[PDB]
Order: structure tokens, then sequence, then C-alpha cells
């Protein structure tokens, strides 16, 4: 909001804008260290060893 | 919108997901100026197109 005098309200001092995550509900650890990873499937008709 | 916004907005993620289809040949794209956009994915022969 901003008046015609020039006094204004930014999203500073209303919010705390900073980058974070989508969903904080799932949390994973690997021997104490935080970790995420890919679960790789195999496409139909493909040799798995060289994949 | 311009070409670079469409190219890093739509074509990135659709061409990202359109790998992993078995029996491909090459996945190519095109992002035009006037807001048009197309992706022509080409399969190897011996695949029923439906």
């Amino acid at each position: 909001k901003v008046n015609p005098d020039g006094s204004q309200v930014r999203l500073k001092d209303v919010a705390d804008v900073g980058l974070g995550g989508q969903d904080y509900s799932i949390n994973a650890q690997f021997n104490g260290s935080p970790a995420s990873g890919i679960a790789i499937k195999l496409a139909t008709g493909a040799n798995a060893l060289d994949t | 919108a311009s070409a670079e916004t469409v190219q890093d907005t739509v074509v990135q993620v659709i061409e990202q997901q359109m790998n992993g289809i078995d029996n491909l040949r090459y996945i190519s794209s095109e992002s035009n100026s006037d807001g048009s956009m197309t992706i022509t994915v080409t399969f190897e022969q011996g695949t029923d197109p439906d």
C-alpha cells in the first residue's frame, strides 16, 4: 500500500522473503547427514547391466 | 511472450519429461517469436504411431 504523499509499505517489514522448500513434511537422513535421492526404474526393453 | 521465456518455461520441462520413452530416435523442439511453440519427437521405425 502507498499513499499519494509517497509513504509506502513494501513487502519488507511485513514478510521474510527467502527461498525454501515445497513440502517440509518428509525429512530424510543417511547416517546422520541429510539426504535425498533418485529412485531410478528401468525402461521396458533395456539391458540393466550397462544401464 | 517472447521466445526465451517460452523456451526456458515450457520447452525445458516438457522436453525434460519426454525422455524415458522407449524406442526413440531424437527429441527436437522449436520456440517461436509470436508465442508459438512446437516439439517434434521422432520414433524409430517399426513402432505403431497410435
